[PDB]
């Protein structure tokens, strides 16, 4: 039983536009039906939903306008709920207008407020202007004065006045000291001159000075009036704020409801209008599960509409290439997305995602087999999960944070397996895991074997521990014996093992992917795809690549150190296998008769090729002409496919050497970063050593995060994902599908 | 969750719906025809009755 996509039907439903209105409401909130466009040649003007959409767009813009002003004012409006009710009466148009009135009112008030504000400032100047203190900006009054004398120097007294504690500049918007020079002139030419000057200069010298009491009384009058107008302004602004808060709540909720309204009308445009009755027929692609739920939903919808129209949905026997619908949940959604990132699978294709959930973390764990960082990696994921409720119910404009959050459950699992593999490798920041099981060698017996005081010469030598001295042997209980973690030749013992491991795992993973192709070939009833496809392809791979894997295990179990000199090399035998090179002597064979097996397997691998290479189009021609197909073109397709499979298996095997390459590369970073950073921080001097470790470690931990936890973890993520997409999926996960886009109530916020 | 019989029943229902509208619309048309019939007749009968009446 494999997971496959859900069915999407070709059914059509037909019913009255009123029942359709209600049903669309119901189906959109249900979210389980994907509609088809019944009139591809018809524009929105042609659908005749343009009046409804336009209305929606206009009220939408108006609401947004008001909302923007509301947001500018920093109002608390929680926008807490009621949104789920989603009614859509035609009376919404009237609701819209009432909200339109608010916009107009608010704009009018602000316009008036600004106007009143301006008047206030001018009257404020008058307050100061009434002896009399005129108003200037006085940025460069030295020059104003000079220009005044240039036009006539020294003719009239310049009276100075100053403003104590000036308030916010009507223009500048700040509080500066102000002082003014006011000159009374008898001549008209000078009045005109200085008018032009003052216009050029940063100054307000507009009213005429008056000494008469009457003007002082006038100024007092207007100074009172403006105070009253300011009080009115203050009142209208407080009212506006009260209005804005109430509207903020009503509008945020209505706003969402409106967005849903628009969504409904949009969907309603995507239909065909009947001629016989004012009814629409619409087509949806839905699986039976959903179709039963929908029928019930339809009864609910039509019941909300006053007409309770039966609304018949007719199943379509004919099947139309559907979108691919994959049900996901909070955990598996992320894995499906990284699959979809490569492409949308063929309808009824085997979904790779259920296998990715484990396969991908495993490939990472091999690439990132680091026990210590595996823990840190999980802790990072846990942090995100612990804030899951706080991150979801908040704004997240940072897309990189959102992405890693969405992948938080992927990361956690990746860490989980990375710990597993790091534990077996026994590397935790280049630290081994001592289980008291290290019995590789018995040092006491080393000295007995004619090594007396070797530690004296040892000052200039290392000396490699011999195999099979009669006193050494026995595996480490779990994983690699910790002793190799401090060896100078770990770089051959452990590097070789990981090399062989990567090859073995890569081949197995490919064979798994191929095995899945058999199930796909069964589902689509293509016997030919296995008779000349699966069978000769898997025979090719087994005979060459599975044989190699068997030999690797054989070597480990067949030969001991007793034959270490000129020990058989699996690389050379593998090469000689392919080339049919069978020297009589000079090279030890793994087992007697190996040459016969080597020749047998390669010949058989060739014998399967004709089937996969050309017999498929050959039999298709046979069957085609008997039943009665571009034979030449089909030969081209199959020949290319055969080359890709056969050559790709060889290339794909190399691809999985990334497991070794990245595991080694990481191991090199960990060993070097430790050795050249924290190790040097240690010293025989007590206090200096302790304090040094503090500062050095802090930097060390920083480098481990910057280099390994982030950058390398990201690299291993990408490389393991590469293997999934190219080498695994390409064995069975083929073709493309369409995006599954049902009606849904997405506009919740 | 419907069989051929159930979908056919709902189709039959929709057709009954159409027949119901057919009847209501026709009745509405004949009713206005009746109104115009009576209005024109009363107008005509009084007009000529009075014309010959006034002559006499």
């Amino acid at each position: 039983e494999l997971f496959r996509s859900e069915e999407m039907t070709l059914a059509q439903l037909f019913l009255q536009s009123e029942a359709a209105y209600c049903c669309v409401s119901e189906l959109e909130e249900l979210g389980k039906v994907q509609f088809r466009d019944l009139n591809p040649d018809v524009n929105v003007f042609q659908r005749k939903f343009v009046n409804e959409v336009r209305r929606c767009e206009e009220m939408d813009r108006k609401l947004r306008f008001v909302e923007k002003e509301i947001r500018k004012a920093n109002i608390p409006i929680m926008d807490t709920g009621e949104n789920p009710e989603v009614p859509f009466p035609r009376d919404m148009i009237d609701l819209e207008a009432n909200f339109e009135k608010i916009e107009n009112e608010l704009k009018e008030i602000n316009t008036n407020q600004e106007a009143l504000k301006r008047n206030f400032l001018e009257l404020t100047e008058l307050k100061f202007i009434l002896f009399v203190a005129g108003v200037i900006n006085r940025e460069r009054i030295p020059t104003f004065e000079r220009m005044l004398w240039r036009v006539c120097r020294g003719n009239v007294f310049l009276r100075q006045a100053e403003i104590e504690n000036p308030l916010e500049d009507p223009v500048t918007g700040d509080y500066v000291h102000k002082s003014v020079f006011i000159i009374f002139f008898q001549g008209d030419q000078l009045k005109n001159r200085v008018k032009k000057i003052c216009e050029g200069f940063r100054a307000s010298l507009y009213p005429c000075p008056e000494t008469p009491q009457e003007r002082k009384e006038m100024a007092s009058g207007v100074n009172t009036r403006i105070d009253d107008l300011q009080m009115v302004l203050n009142q209208t602004e407080d009212h506006r704020q009260r209005v804005l808060q109430a509207a903020a709540k009503n509008i945020r909720v209505w706003f969402i409801k409106v967005r849903k309204m628009k969504a409904i009308y949009h969907t309603l445009n995507l239909c065909n209008i009947d001629v016989t009755q004012k009814c629409l027929i619409a087509e949806v692609w839905c699986p039976v599960t959903d179709l039963d739920s929908i029928q019930f939903a339809l009864r609910r919808g039509t019941e909300h509409s006053g007409s309770t129209v039966p609304s018949i949905l007719n199943r379509m026997q004919t099947n139309q290439t559907p979108p691919t619908y994959n049900k996901t949940n909070k955990f598996t959604h992320g894995f499906q997305n990284i699959v979809d990132a490569y492409g949308i699978g063929t309808y009824r294709e085997i979904n790779p995602a259920p296998y990715t959930v484990i396969t991908f973390p495993f490939l990472f764990a091999v690439m990132f087999g680091d026990f210590g960082h595996g823990i840190l990696m999980t802790l990072f994921a846990v942090w995100m999960v612990l804030r899951e409720s706080r991150i979801l119910s908040q704004k997240n404009e940072n897309e990189m944070f959102s992405m890693v959050f969405s992948g938080r459950y992927i990361i956690l699992l990746m860490g989980l397996f990375s710990i597993y593999t790091g534990l077996i490798y026994n590397d935790c920041f280049s630290k081994s895991l001592n289980i008291f099981g290290s019995s590789w060698s018995v040092r006491p017996m080393f000295t007995i074997g004619n090594w007396t005081e070797e530690t004296l010469l040892g000052s200039s030598v290392l000396q490699l521990n011999p195999a099979i001295p009669g006193v050494f042997g026995g595996p480490y209980p779990f994983g690699i014996d910790p002793i190799w973690n401090i060896a100078t030749n770990k770089l051959t013992f452990l590097n070789s093992f990981k090399m062989k491991m990567s090859v073995i795992l890569g081949i197995i993973h490919m064979l798994f992917g191929v095995s899945l192709s058999l199930f796909n070939h069964i589902y689509f009833k293509k016997p030919l795809n296995i008779y000349f496809g699966f069978i000769p392809e898997i025979i090719f791979m087994s005979s060459l690549f599975g044989y190699l894997v068997i030999l690797i295990f054989y070597k480990w179990t067949a030969y001991d150190a007793h034959s270490s000199r000129n020990a058989p090399s699996l690389l050379i035998h593998f090469i000689n296998m392919f080339l049919f090179s069978y020297p009589e002597s000079g090279n030890a064979m793994l087992y007697s008769g190996q040459k016969g097996i080597q020749c047998f397997l390669i010949v058989v691998a060739m014998l399967c090729v004709p089937w996969m290479l050309l017999f498929k189009p050959l039999i298709l021609r046979h069957q085609y002409l008997r039943k009665k197909f571009d034979f030449g073109d089909t030969m081209v397709h199959q020949a290319i496919h055969t080359i890709e499979y056969c050559l790709g298996c060889i290339s794909n095997t190399a691809s999985y050497l990334r497991l070794w390459a990245l595991s080694l590369a990481h191991a090199q970073l960990s060993e070097v970063l430790w050795t050249m950073v924290i190790h040097i921080g240690l010293h025989v001097r007590s206090l200096a050593g302790g304090l040094g470790l503090f500062f050095i470690f802090a930097a060390f931990a920083t480098l481990t995060v910057a280099i390994l936890l982030i950058m390398e973890g990201l690299s291993a993520f990408l490389h393991a994902l590469r293997l999934h997409w190219v080498e695994f999926q390409n064995k069975f996960y083929t073709g493309t599908g369409f995006k599954f886009l049902p009606f849904s109530f997405e506009h919740i916020r | 969750a419907l069989s051929d019989a159930d979908v056919q029943k709902q189709i039959k229902h929709m057709m009954a719906f159409i027949e119901q509208e057919a009847n209501e619309k026709a009745e509405e048309i004949d009713a206005k025809a009746e109104e115009e019939f009576n209005i024109e007749k009363g107008r005509l009968v009084q007009t000529q009755r009075l014309k010959i009446m006034e002559y006499y």
